[PDB]
């Protein structure tokens, strides 16, 4: 089998008042061959914000992860920026 | 239930090495990561025959569910010793990983060597140009002195002590070249699978008398791989240095204002503190300090905050500025820095002139090699040659720096976090740098 990783996105929005779950919608609208898409939660980080954690498993060889984190950036109207909350090997 | 000190640990090895059962075994048995998960397949285990059950047998029904993306747990595992609390990483094989050992949060205290003791297995492992020498060669770059090896699939060769012996000092060879001292490396022969010198010490090498390790203070010495990482020494954290907060974003919240939010790196914040944000040179108060739900009275080294600041609008203060005391060596922007790279394994040669995109803490700027300074003996530092014309794959040389844009910077000894960075190109990351020393 083709090795693969489970990663952790935090996805941010603009501010408090955006549409969160347009937001993951059209994260998980993201396909690319060798990505997975997984659980999701939205997490306060104060202030009233929260902020889009959600996990994807992927194929090392067939997904970026910079292209990944790029292509969930281009929703301008919900996103601010994406982070690796945290990666592992599986 | 005693109170416990936090640690991070990242375990590395080829990917026949079973480090990803090995770790997933301490977690199981020592953490509560995607427990419920473990209960449904300790459950169904009972179809094998009349209830029985390995835990590896478990390990591998939770991978599969996880490759599903059904479980619910987050990436982020723990797991817990004695004296600690663990954070570990299996180290993904993927190689976006590496920017992320390098400017990702939770940098390692100690790196576990996974090595199979198969015979074909063991030399594909230790090869010069392996993925798994490259992550020992980041651990060592980036200031991770602490290193255990877990000789793994100890069965496979019938727990013989030459042959461990042997994988002992094979590996030592690998390791002393990468730049560890092999004396004070504990070695533990263990079964991933079968739990031998996991949390029990094994039944299977009556030769075997434990595993040992030189400290400053004497000789360590334990059984299982699970007393090695208790015996893990306890790293000083950075709260009494002085304050810096890379942010990773900054939000307009009604009612409130600006909010920036990052990490602390060194130091603490507290409302009532001035602060200053970096390559601007904006001061202002700190009004309050929040964190996931609680309000904080500090937020210390590892926290990521939310703060709230007036007179200072979103616009002026951006992702990748640092924030820093007024009062206490406050953060500045810098014209250039000089920096310790080393050139990892990539299709090219670096000449004066490159102009690569940085990743420093939150901060991506393409900054110019402005000039090679020296080339330098990788393990003592030592100065080979003033001027070196290129750098090529291995290189350990001092490079001086400057940033296309307002960058803040610091010099890895006094704030390791901000003085570390990733050098990007051809879709990898090319090389490693550690600030020594910063024109601000
Ligand atoms: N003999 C033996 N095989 C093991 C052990 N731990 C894991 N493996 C095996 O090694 C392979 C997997 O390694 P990984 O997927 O990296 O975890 C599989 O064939 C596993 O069944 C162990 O302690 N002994
Ligand atoms: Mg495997």
């Amino acid at each position: 089998p083709a090795a693969k990783s489970i990663v952790t996105l935090d996805v941010k929005p603009w501010d408090d008042e955006t549409n969160l779950e347009e937001m993951v919608a059209n994260v998980k609208a993201i396909e690319m061959e060798g990505l997975t898409w997984g659980a999701h939660q939205f997490i306060p980080i104060g202030f009233g914000i929260k902020k889009l954690q959600i996990n994807c498993v992927v194929e090392d060889d067939k997904v970026s992860l910079d292209d990944l984190q790029q292509s969930i950036e281009e929703d301008e109207d919900h996103v601010q920026s994406t982070d690796i909350a945290a990666m592992q090997k599986l | 239930g005693k109170e416990k000190s936090h640690i991070n640990v990242v375990v590395i090895g080829h990917v026949d090495s079973g480090k990803s059962t090995t770790t997933g075994h301490l977690i199981y048995k020592c953490g509560g990561i995607d427990k419920r998960t473990i209960e449904k397949f300790e459950k169904e285990a009972a179809e094998l025959g009349k209830g029985s059950f390995k835990y590896a047998w478990v390990l591998d029904k939770l991978k599969a569910e996880r490759e599903r993306g059904i479980t619910i747990d987050i990436a982020l595992w723990k797991f817990e010793t004695p004296k600690y609390q663990v954070t570990v990483i299996d180290a993904p094989g993927h190689r976006d990983f590496i920017k992320n050992m390098i400017t990702g949060t939770s940098q390692a205290d100690c790196a576990i060597l996974i090595i199979a003791g198969g015979v074909g297995e063991f030399e594909a492992g230790i090869s010069k140009d392996g993925q798994t020498r490259e992550h020992a060669l980041l651990a060592f770059t980036l200031g991770v002195r602490q290193l255990i090896v877990a000789v793994n699939k100890m069965d496979s060769v019938k727990w013989d002590e030459s042959r461990f012996q042997e994988i002992v000092k094979e590996t030592s060879n690998f390791i002393k070249k990468v730049g560890y001292n092999p004396k004070t490396v504990p070695f533990v022969p263990i079964s991933g699978w079968n739990g031998d010198n996991m949390i029990e010490a094994t039944t299977n090498a009556p030769w075997y008398k434990g595993w040992e390790k030189e400290t400053k203070a004497g000789v360590v010495k334990g059984k299982t791989l699970l007393e090695a990482i208790d015996a893990i020494e306890q790293p000083s954290r950075p709260t009494d240095k002085p304050l810096r907060l890379p942010l990773q974003d900054v939000y307009k919240i009604g009612g409130i204002g600006t909010v920036p939010v990052g990490r602390v790196e060194t130091g603490v914040i507290k409302p009532g503190m001035v602060v200053t944000f970096a390559p601007a040179g904006v001061t202002t108060e700190v009004k309050s300090v929040e964190m996931h739900h609680e309000q904080l009275e500090q937020g210390v080294p590892g926290d990521n905050v939310g703060f709230n600041v007036k007179n200072v609008s979103v616009k002026e203060i951006r992702r990748g500025n640092v924030c820093g005391d007024a009062k206490n060596d406050p953060p500045k922007g810098c014209a250039s820095f000089n920096a310790t790279v080393i050139v990892l394994n990539h299709p090219g040669q670096i000449s004066a002139g490159y102009s690569p995109v940085l990743d420093c803490h939150t901060a991506h700027i393409a900054c110019r090699f402005d000039e090679l300074l020296e080339k330098n003996d990788r393990r003592s530092g030592k100065k080979l040659e003033d001027h070196p014309k290129f750098l090529k794959s291995g290189d350990a040389a001092l490079v001086k720096f400057v940033p296309s844009k307002p960058m803040c910077v610091e010099a890895f000894s006094e704030y390791p976090p901000l003085g570390r960075f990733a050098v990007r190109d051809m879709r990898q990351t090319v090389a490693v740098g550690v600030i020594k020393s910063v024109d601000k």
